């Protein structure tokens, strides 16, 4: 007979770097509101 | 609303017009 000691199997585990990862991250664009003064379109009428 | 003027220059305001009798 023959131990495994020396020869015994081996386990996996990966060195996850997910601790010192970025986030991911959303855009949203900053609408140059209507609520503040914004202009709007000069629709014209004409006085005959 | 608000008023306004239009600065069109005179020599602008000449029209020509043409028509059939009907």
């Amino acid at each position: 007979v023959r131990e495994p000691g020396s020869q015994a199997c081996l386990a996996i585990d990966p060195l996850v770097g997910e601790e010192g990862g970025a986030a991911v991250a959303k855009l949203e664009p900053h609408l140059q509101p209507r609520g503040q003064p914004a202009p709007q379109p000069l629709h014209t009428l004409v006085l005959a | 609303g608000t008023l306004k003027t239009s600065n069109l220059p005179e020599e602008l305001r000449k029209v020509f017009i043409t028509y059939s009798m009907d």
